DNA sequence: GGAAGGAGCGTTTTTTTTTTTTTTT
DNA sequence: CGCTCCTTCC
């Protein structure tokens, strides 16, 4: 059954009606299919915005139960070399229709991983077979796509999911499976999602697993932070205040206590402090330059692995030195 | 392995509207397919025609590096038995209309081995263009 | 194996119940014991935090010794994990149907309807190979589950991190893993002074494996001595490689009295003793930051100096040159 | 399902091609005279290279187009064996074309052929040039080996001007009876960036999605080009303004860090407003950021630091 | 209908656009190779495209082969005198019962018989598929066997190699020498090139004087149409442009025909010529005369010579030759800055913009201190290869000692 | 035979310096059943390999010192031949994957894993020389190979610097510090060697100079003592000159040249010496270190010049670590030093 | 006998993965 | 892209 599947797959939209946050694109595609004027599509966007789900739902709507033999889907997991493009795709696009269901769709998922030769060969396949064949190209990085392929496909940008769409989908998930989510917990979940629905679903599943009895227990912000392990906003505010106001010893003690009470990671703390500082009042540009450069260098050092205490002291010193420029 | 979501039964012939139907001996068809394979056939044309005074024409036209070659089966009953070109309806048989089906030889050559052991071959073309071989 | 295996290998957690300081994820992994709803997992954390042990114990608990050999496919850095391997072997295993469990395993074990692929040390995989794992992880999620273990989360491409539920394995210190080390010592009849275990955990710097190895070395030394005396902090410090406090004091005194000739001579003499630059740098950072006898500007500069030198050392640079430059730079300040 | 206008209204005669009037007139004179030499047509994608070559071949041949044109392309196999057999036999083929005409071998996207294939093409052109002519079409002319270039006349197609795009768009709109305004056509031209295929596709999408063509309607389907936003981000007086542009117009719109860095490098290459040293330092910082991103740290903080370093260099 | 560069082909050795010195050298070498027992067995001619290698070879053969060819006694194939002065290898010949790699061998094993009464000059211009590794190895082995052969008599062998770059293609991922440059060094090997019985003569691009003379002759030949179309009065300038744009005679004639046939006025263009290694080094160091904006020159060089500029060889050459600006008598600060920039570029994992940064820094630094009164030194190839060879010898000796 | 090898101790008790390390080795060998993986780090020439061999002898008897050599062929992904001289004994095995450069990972995957799978019940000991020269990929591959097959094989690794060792490997191994011998111990060893060789000496001070010219490295100490003894007709006098390695003298002369002439032409001339030193297969990092510390010994230079020199040396050492070609960084260091001196 | 134009000089070192062509089969 | 040297014109 579907109950065994992870929520990221159990709650995969089955129809375009369940797709949220892409209203303009959804309406444009509805009009295209209704008027029978669907052009070559290029869905460009970051991970987990609903490109694969949207195209699958569109294919279901156009055909219905024939989606198996009306659509050819190729992704990175499959071989997509020049030879594959020259034989399999060419054969699929050069054959007549089973039931004259409009056209044949080719979903080149994760096409940004295709080789340049494959794209060059595929451009003329796209151009030659367009009377009864359609192409959809899904990508997260456009610079990996050849300029000609970009020009020959109508581009649709999948923006990060707005807050309202994610709230609606969370409400639908809660209704489907008995569970309660506090407004503060929902706000924290939205903040940590950063416009990714996969993160939303994974965190919700893990938070339900965190709750002892998922029948009468309500998800709270504390549960969300404990499950995700990310710092709470209060900890970030306190550590920033200590760094910007307290002495070196006090700041070191505060940071150590904050990151040892819950075993927090320094990368998350630095990201939170950066986000907080990005919306502060600065009277000098050199302060911002110092903050940005030093913090970016510290994150780069952290990415490679080093001494945790050294990096924490580096963050504290960089912040203190940069903020000394003011006044 | 997990059964592919793709339905292998999606490709079928509609019996209501059959463009034409033919009966041929397995040996002759196997020989013709071998001949096309030898010349490195790239594209195949199935040509079917029925005319008056018991005139039946079934031909394979190969487009390859040789250019265009033609292999036509005879009208003898022992090889080519019985032909209709319905024009789409499976009820009325007309004379003078030619049914032409264009195929990639890569797919067409996948039945040669099946035809080698064949004792009889039934060909059917519908209006939709799907070729069925029994 | 009781007396023929290293302590780290002999005390590897067998079940999830004995994992010490990963409750935030161990609870989630336990509650799915009877859920048939295990998602794709990405464990990330510093070395020796209990990642491989956790996944091995989970597989044993869900499948058991007989069914584990059929429902588990484990690949690591020692195995060749090119893009072709990901495309062929991993895909074929994921698409396979779960083997039919027997009567005994069903009676005694949950036997979920899915298998497990454990890509340990996934941070060593190329970007293209990681990309090839994206849709496979999703298409066959009804019969397969993926587990990626890593130390550098940034080395995992964003799509995979999105496709996997992320679990962070926290560092183990005297406040998180003292109980496990105390249990190991008690079962090994290891004697030590009060606070020795805390000192060992602190030296480990968030790695219970290092603490266990150090405890084994200390026990071996005590047994060889045969004096029936509790192990003190001095022995653990000497076997750990920590520079003695006296050498640190002498280095600080040399740095304070700014003199290139004297400083370089003392540095040459010190580095002709085999000490590691990382340990002395960490000790210097601790001493300077924790001291209240220095001004704020000096600490601000020394923090960046220490960070730069540590970053240089992590790149595989000459320890002698880097240490001399660090000492001279602090002397200038 | 009507065909898209990019293909429905594809020009059939050279006189219907807008822009590059000089080269199109030269091609018309070539078609009239009939003494077509070996040629290489290079230019930006979607400006009328394939269309121009096909129209010239059609005008030259006519009833003999099918038997006198051998169209090869990237999607078709173009290895050394192909040159050895198919191209060789086509060149050897003896036709009966009018006195001043020759067979045409259209090697579209010729900048992707293998080196061995081009080396064999050297000999096949050296031997079969009396009755066969080659019309290479590519984006970069240097991608053809020098021995082949030596025998071919070079035609570089320029980027389409606004006037030609507007004229062709107006003709298409009149043919399709599409309702339009001035601001909408201006926006379509601005977003086209000289690519007429992109312009036609955007116009069709806008009309099918919103009906009447408007500036807002066009902007809905098509966003502002990424390079212009990046250029505005780079050329800034205050770091705060550059950060605001990067956040609102690039990060929040769903643009990957790698794309932003690559476009920043491309823009800095062609920018001519500051001294050489400033541009050099900007390129250096962009390269450092690209390195730090390729290793996994594709965060917004890295781009912010890159902008801060660039601004510091400017001052 | 016939293209002019084919219609106006040389009819004698005196009409070939070749310098007197190079022509005399080729004559002497070829005449020596035709002697009964000639020391030299192979003539390796290497040069750019359209420098009249095959043309001069054929013109010289037409005069030399009849002189040495032994008279026959009715043993000729046909009644004709067997007008086969030059025997050439065709790389697209596919016989039925023969593997492809064995084609050239079958040619060579026949070419040996074209001696004495059947004397013929063996020309190898259309090489086999040397991009195939096995084919290239077989070709090299066959050439070595020809050089080391033990027959009393062999026919003269001429190999004309057109040295050109291989553009970066998507279908090819290998980074071998042949994948970058199609030259004698990449096609042949050290043993063949250094063989005492092989003579190598390098051709140069045709100078402006010969190009101008031949273009003027071509224009004079076609006077009716030029006068009718009113292009005679302005022909000279056009010729001058061509003379200073390309060294390829075939490309020049093609461009002249294209300009003349055009009824309107189309800008005159010719094929692009790749910048050589030392030419690129000089452009980076001293600049370019054709341009004053350094940014434009660097962008053009990167867009047209990306393959050459991407390799570490160019960076090493810059490091080696940056000191020849003023014979070394210039501020040491500039040298330190250049070397520091190159060192920091070395850490950028060979990104193209790292190369951009390095070249632009060098260009800016040299422009800052540029002055009219400058005397330069000599440009030398970096000696990293010698260091590598010495290191290999050291490894061998250390292994022996161990 | 060379006096370095013919005096090599063949037992732990024979060791006469660093008694603490000897006692630690005795403790480790007391119960040779649960011995963890060992990583011995220490300055070159201390005697780490000798200590490892002594421990192996004390554990598995005297067959370890009976060494055998074999040729094991390796095939890479590109069908490339690789040859690694496998030094094996009936009780232990030795390998130096650094000789394979960036291909060492294959040795970790095809040699160590295959032997680890084989079951010997006791375990086998594998020694890896120059562990710090291993590429990061090889170190990563070593992790699960060590962890999974600890029953069959116990790993011993030797290095002069732990900086290039990844954190997982240091976690998986027991660290052993090997202090270099002091001047007094080197003097005593040399005194024993000279006494047993029937060589004449005038004053013990000469030995101290031999200790000073080496300054920790016992191998070079013995080599140069033998060279001096043979050169002086087996008669070591107080005024006998000290023989140093040729590249050392070359580096000192280059330093003097740099100090004397701070000019572009001087840099060009020094480039040739750098090429010659590299052509002698001298590591770039050791070249940089020796040049830096020869420059820092110049009396003419002041504190600021020395500080700048060390700063540039550290920066260019990092660049060498992260860089591919070595000439760029050495030349940049020399040029910057010359610019500052001027 | 300056003046311009031109020739010769100044050149050869491997090796990670992955894809792709070529050839043989 | 310059140096150096050799041919040629004038
Ligand atoms: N608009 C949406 N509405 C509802 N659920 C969504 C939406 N977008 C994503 N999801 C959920 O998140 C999952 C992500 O599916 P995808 O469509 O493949 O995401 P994506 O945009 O393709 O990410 P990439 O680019 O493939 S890494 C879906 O299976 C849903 O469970
Ligand atoms: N949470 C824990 N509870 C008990 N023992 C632990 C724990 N974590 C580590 N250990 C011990 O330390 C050893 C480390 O084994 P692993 O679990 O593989 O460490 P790790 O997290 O995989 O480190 P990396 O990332 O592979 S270097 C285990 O075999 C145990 O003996
Ligand atoms: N100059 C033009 N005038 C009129 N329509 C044009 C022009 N250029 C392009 N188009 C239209 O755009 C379509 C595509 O143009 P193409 O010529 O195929 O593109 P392209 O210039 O060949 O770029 P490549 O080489 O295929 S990437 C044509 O079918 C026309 O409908
Ligand atoms: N005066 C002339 N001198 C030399 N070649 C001429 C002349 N006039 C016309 N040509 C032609 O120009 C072409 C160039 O000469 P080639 O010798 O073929 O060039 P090349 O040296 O062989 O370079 P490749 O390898 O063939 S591109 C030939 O086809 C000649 O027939
Ligand atoms: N304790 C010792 N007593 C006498 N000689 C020693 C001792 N330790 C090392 N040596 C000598 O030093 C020489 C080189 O030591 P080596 O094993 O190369 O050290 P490392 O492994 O640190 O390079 C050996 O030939 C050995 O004779
Ligand atoms: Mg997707
Ligand atoms: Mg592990
Ligand atoms: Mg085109
Ligand atoms: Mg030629």
């Amino acid at each position: 059954s579907k109950e065994n599947l992870p929520w990221v797959e159990k709650y995969r939209p089955e129809t375009l009606d369940e797709v949220y946050g892409q209203n303009e694109v959804i309406t444009t595609v509805r009009k295209f299919v209704d008027e029978g004027k669907l052009p070559h599509l290029l869905f460009y966007g970051p991970p987990g915005t609903g490109k694969t789900s949207t195209i699958v739902a569109l294919a279901r709507e156009i055909y219905g139960k024939n989606y198996s033999n009306m659509v050819l889907e190729l992704n990175a997991s499959d071989d997509r070399g020049i030879d594959v493009v020259r034989n399999q795709i060419k054969d699929f696009a050069s054959t007549r229709q089973i039931f004259s269901k409009g056209f044949k769709l080719i979903i080149l998922d994760e096409a940004d991983a295709m080789t340049n030769a494959a794209q060059n060969a595929l451009r003329r396949v796209i151009e030659r077979y367009t009377k009864n064949t359609r192409f959809c190209v899904l990508a997260n990085y456009a610079h990996k796509l050849t300029p000609a392929l970009l020009s020959r496909c109508t581009r649709f940008r999948f923006q990060p999911l707005p807050q309202e769409a994610i709230e609606r989908r969370i409400a639908n998930v809660l209704v489907h499976e008995k569970l309660k989510l506090s407004p503060n917990a929902e706000k924290a979940l939205i903040e940590l999602s950063n416009g990714d629905m996969r993160r939303v679903l994974n965190v919700l599943q893990s938070c339900k697993a965190t709750l002892d009895n998922p029948d009468e227990d309500e998800i709270s912000d504390d549960v969300i932070y404990e499950c995700c392990g990310a710092p709470r906003p209060s900890d970030l505010k306190a550590v920033l205040k200590s760094i910007l106001e307290d002495d070196w010893g006090t700041a070191h003690y505060t940071l150590n206590k904050v990151r040892s009470a819950k075993g927090l990671a320094l990368i998350d703390l630095i990201e939170g402090i950066v986000k907080i500082l990005e919306d502060y009042e600065l009277q000098n540009e050199e302060t911002r330059v110092h903050l940005l450069t030093k913090l970016a260098d510290i994150e780069y050092s952290i990415s490679k692995g080093g001494n945790d205490q050294i990096q924490g002291s580096a963050v504290i010193g960089a912040i203190k030195a940069s903020f000394e420029n003011e006044t | 392995y997990l059964i592919k979501d793709f339905d292998t039964n999606g490709l079928e012939l509609d019996r209501e509207r059959i463009s034409f139907e033919a009966i041929i001996k397995g040996e002759a068809l196997h020989s013709a397919l071998k001949d096309l394979k030898e010349i490195g056939c790239k594209e195949c044309y199935v040509y079917a025609k029925t005319e008056a005074n018991d005139e039946n024409v079934f031909a394979l036209i190969s487009k390859s590096q040789l250019g265009f070659s033609k292999i036509k089966l005879p009208s003898n009953r022992s090889i080519l038995e019985k032909l209709q070109v319905f024009d789409g309806d499976s009820t009325t048989v007309i004379d003078g209309f030619a049914v032409i089906g264009f195929f990639d030889f890569t797919s067409f050559d996948k039945i040669r081995k099946s035809t080698k052991i064949a004792s009889k071959v039934l060909f059917r073309m519908d209006v939709h263009g799907v070729l069925s071989v029994n | 194996s009781l007396a023929q295996q290293p302590w780290v290998e002999k005390y590897r957690p067998k079940n999830l119940d004995e994992v010490t300081a990963q409750d935030h994820a161990v609870t989630v992994l336990k509650k799915t014991l009877k859920s048939a709803n295990l998602p794709h997992m990405l464990f990330y954390g510093p070395p020796g935090t209990g990642k491989t042990s956790t996944i091995l114990a989970l597989t044993k608990e869900l499948y058991g010794p007989d069914l584990m050999k059929s429902r588990i496919l484990e690949l690591n850095a020692s195995d060749e994990r090119g893009i072709s391997i990901v495309r062929e072997k991993v895909k074929n295993f994921a698409r396979l149907t779960v083997s039919k469990p027997s009567k005994h395993d069903l009676e005694n074990y949950p036997c979920p309807p899915y298998k497990i692929i454990i890509l340990d040390e996934a941070d060593s995989m190329t970007a293209d190979a990681q990309s090839a794992l994206r849709r496979t992880m999703e298409t066959y999620s009804g019969v397969t589950r993926f587990c990626l273990i890593c130390n550098y989360v940034t080395r995992i491409i964003d799509p995979l991190a999105s496709r996997c539920s992320k679990f962070r394995f926290k560092a183990l210190d005297a406040s998180n893993a003292i109980d496990r080390l105390r249990f190991i010592s008690e079962q090994e009849n290891v004697k030590c002074d009060d606070g020795v275990l805390e000192r060992i955990l602190d030296i480990s710097a968030g790695d219970l494996r290092r603490g266990i190895t150090l405890l084994q070395s200390a026990s071996k030394g005590a047994q060889y001595l045969g004096d029936g005396k509790n192990i003190t902090s001095t022995q653990v410090e000497e076997l750990a490689g920590v520079v003695p406090h006296d050498i640190l004091i002498e280095i600080v005194e040399k740095v304070k009295s700014g003199d290139f000739d004297e400083i370089k001579k003392y540095v040459n003499t010190f580095m002709k003793s085999g000490w590691s630059a990382a340990s002395v740098v960490n000790q210097l950072h601790e001493y300077y930051i924790t001291n209240d006898n220095f001004d704020t500007n000096f600490k601000n500069q020394i923090s960046w100096l220490l960070f730069t030198t540590d970053s240089r050392l992590n790149n595989g640079t000459n320890e002698h040159i880097q240490l001399l430059n660090l000492l001279v730079k602090i002397s200038q300040l | 399902l009507q065909l898209p206008w990019v293909e429905k209204y594809r020009p059939q005669v050279l006189s219907d091609i807008v822009g590059n009037k000089e080269t199109i007139d030269r091609l018309q004179q070539i078609a009239k005279d009939g003494n077509m030499p070996h040629m290489i047509i290079s230019g930006m994608p979607g400006i009328g290279k394939t269309t121009s070559v096909h129209c010239l071949a059609h005008e030259l041949l006519g009833r003999s187009y099918a038997d006198g044109v051998l169209e090869l392309n990237a999607s078709d196999d173009r290895g050394i064996d192909v040159v050895r057999n198919q191209i060789k036999h086509f060149a050897q083929k003896k036709l009966h074309l009018p006195p001043g005409k020759h067979k045409i071998v259209i090697l579209d996207e010729a900048d992707s052929m293998t080196a061995g294939a081009q080396q064999a093409l050297r000999r096949t052109m050296e031997l079969y040039s009396n009755s066969t002519r080659f019309a290479f079409a590519c984006n970069q002319s240097n991608k053809i080996i020098e021995p082949l270039q030596s025998r071919c006349a070079i035609l570089r197609y320029s980027k389409l001007s606004d006037e030609d795009v507007l004229k062709r768009l107006l003709q298409i709109i009149k043919l399709e009876d599409v309702k339009y305004t001035n601001d909408g056509l201006e926006a379509i031209i601005f977003t086209a960036e000289g690519d007429m295929r992109q312009a036609i596709n955007n116009l069709q999408s806008t009309v099918a999605g919103h009906g009447l063509v408007n500036a807002d309607n066009v902007f809905k389907i098509v966003d502002s080009p990424h390079p212009l936003i990046v250029k505005k981000m780079l050329l800034a007086s205050n770091l705060e303004d550059s950060i605001q542009i990067l956040r609102t117009d690039l990060w929040k719109k769903g643009y990957s860090s790698i794309d932003i860095v690559t476009t920043s490098f491309r823009v800095t290459k062609n920018l001519a407003q500051v001294k050489e040293s400033v541009r050099l330092e900007m390129i250096k910082e962009i390269g450092l950021t690209h390195m730090r991103i390729l290793e996994g740290v594709g965060t917004y903080l890295q781009l912010a630091s890159m902008l801060a370093k660039i601004h510091k260099l400017n001052n | 209908g016939e293209q002019w560069y084919e219609k106006f082909k040389p009819n004698c050795l005196e009409q070939v656009a070749i310098h007197k010195r190079k022509l005399k050298d080729v004559q002497e070498a070829l005449d020596a190779m035709f002697l009964p027992n000639a020391k030299h067995r192979i003539l390796l001619l290497s040069g750019p495209s359209g420098c009249s290698k095959s043309t001069v070879i054929k013109e010289l053969s037409k005069i030399l082969v009849p002189k040495y060819r032994q008279n026959s006694n009715g043993t000729s194939f046909r009644s004709t005198p067997n007008e086969h002065k030059v025997t050439e290898f065709r790389g697209d010949c596919i016989v039925n019962d023969l593997p492809q790699m064995e084609s050239f061998s079958e040619f060579l094993k026949g070419a040996r018989y074209l001696v004495m009464s059947n004397l013929s000059l063996i020309l190898i211009e259309d090489l086999p598929n040397v991009f195939h590794i096995d084919t290239r190895r077989r070709f090299q082995q066959l050439i070595l066997q020809w050089l080391y052969s033990s027959e009393p008599l062999l026919p003269p062998l001429v190999i004309c190699i057109t040295e050109c770059e291989i553009p970066e293609n998507d279908n090819n991922y290998r980074k071998f020498g042949i994948d970058y440059t199609f030259s004698a060094e990449t096609i042949m090997n050290k043993e063949i090139l250094m063989h005492p019985r092989l003579k190598r003569i390098k051709f140069n691009p045709i100078n402006s004087t010969l190009l101008k003379k031949h273009l003027k002759f071509i224009c004079v030949q076609n006077m009716k149409m030029l006068k009718e179309k009113n292009k005679w009065n302005k022909r000279q300038e056009v010729i001058d442009y061509i003379a200073q744009e390309t060294g390829d005679i075939r490309s020049a004639i093609t461009t002249l025909q294209f300009w003349a046939t055009s009824s309107g006025s189309l800008p005159i263009s010719t094929r692009e010529s790749t910048i050589s290694y030392f030419h690129a080094i000089g452009k980076v160091i001293h600049g370019s005369h054709s341009t004053n904006n350094d940014n434009e020159m660097i962008n053009n060089l990167f867009e047209n010579s990306n393959n050459l500029l991407s390799k570490e060889d160019f960076k090493l050459g810059i490091l080696e030759n940056y000191n020849t600006f003023n014979k070394g008598e210039f501020s040491i600060s500039d040298a330190s800055s250049i070397v520091d920039c190159l060192s920091e570029c070395d850490n950028m994992n060979g990104l193209p913009e790292s190369n951009e940064y390095g070249l632009r820094e060098v260009r800016k630094t040299f422009r800052n201190i540029s002055k009219q009164g400058h005397n330069h030194g000599t440009v030398y190839f970096p000696r990293e290869w010698k260091v590598r060879k010495l290191q290999n010898s050291f490894k061998v000796q250390a292994e022996d000692w161990l | 035979s060379l006096w370095v090898d013919k005096y090599r101790p063949k037992s732990l008790n024979a060791l006469s310096h660093n008694e603490e390390l000897t006692n630690f080795l005795k403790s480790l060998s007391d119960q040779p059943r649960d011995l963890p993986h060992l990583l011995l780090y220490g300055p070159n020439g201390t005697g780490k390999k000798t200590r490892c061999m002594a421990l192996l002898e004390s554990i598995f008897g005297p067959g370890v010192y009976r060494l055998k050599i074999d040729v094991r062929q390796f095939v890479t992904a590109s069908n490339r031949k690789l040859e690694l001289n496998v030094v094996s004994s009936p009780y232990h095995l030795e390998i130096t994957p650094s000789d394979m450069g960036n291909n060492d990972r294959i040795v970790i995957q095809e040699l160590l894993k295959e032997v680890a799978q084989m079951e010997q019940h006791r375990y086998k000991c594998v020694i890896i020389n120059e562990a710090n020269s291993l590429t990061k990929d090889a170190q990563a591959a070593l992790r699960r190979t060590m962890e999974k097959y600890s029953k069959n094989i116990r790993l011993i690794m030797v290095c002069d610097s732990m900086s290039p060792i990844i954190a997982p490997i240091k976690s998986r191994c027991l660290l052993i510090r090997c202090p270099a011998p002091s001047d007094s111990e080197i003097s005593t060893i040399l005194s024993d060697v000279v006494t047993n060789e029937r060589i004449q000496l005038e004053t013990k001070d000469i030995l101290k100079r031999i200790a000073q010219a080496s300054n920790g490295n016992l191998r070079v100490s013995l080599l140069m003592l033998e060279s001096m003894a043979l050169n002086n007709e087996l008669a070591l006098k107080s005024s006998s000159p000290i023989i140093k390695p040729d590249w050392i003298i070359v580096i000192h002369k280059l330093t003097r040249k740099i100090v004397k002439e701070r000019s572009v032409n001087s840099l060009i001339e020094c480039r040739a010496v750098l090429y010659d030193l590299l052509a002698h297969c001298i590591p770039a990092n050791i070249i940089l270190k020796e040049l830096t510390f020869s420059l820092l010994d110049v009396e003419t230079l002041n504190t600021t010049n020395k500080s700048s020199i060390i700063e540039y040396s550290s920066v260019f050492d990092e660049r060498l670590s992260l860089g591919n070609k070595a000439i760029f960084h050495l030349e940049g260091f020399i040029a910057k030093v010359m610019c500052c001196l001027d």
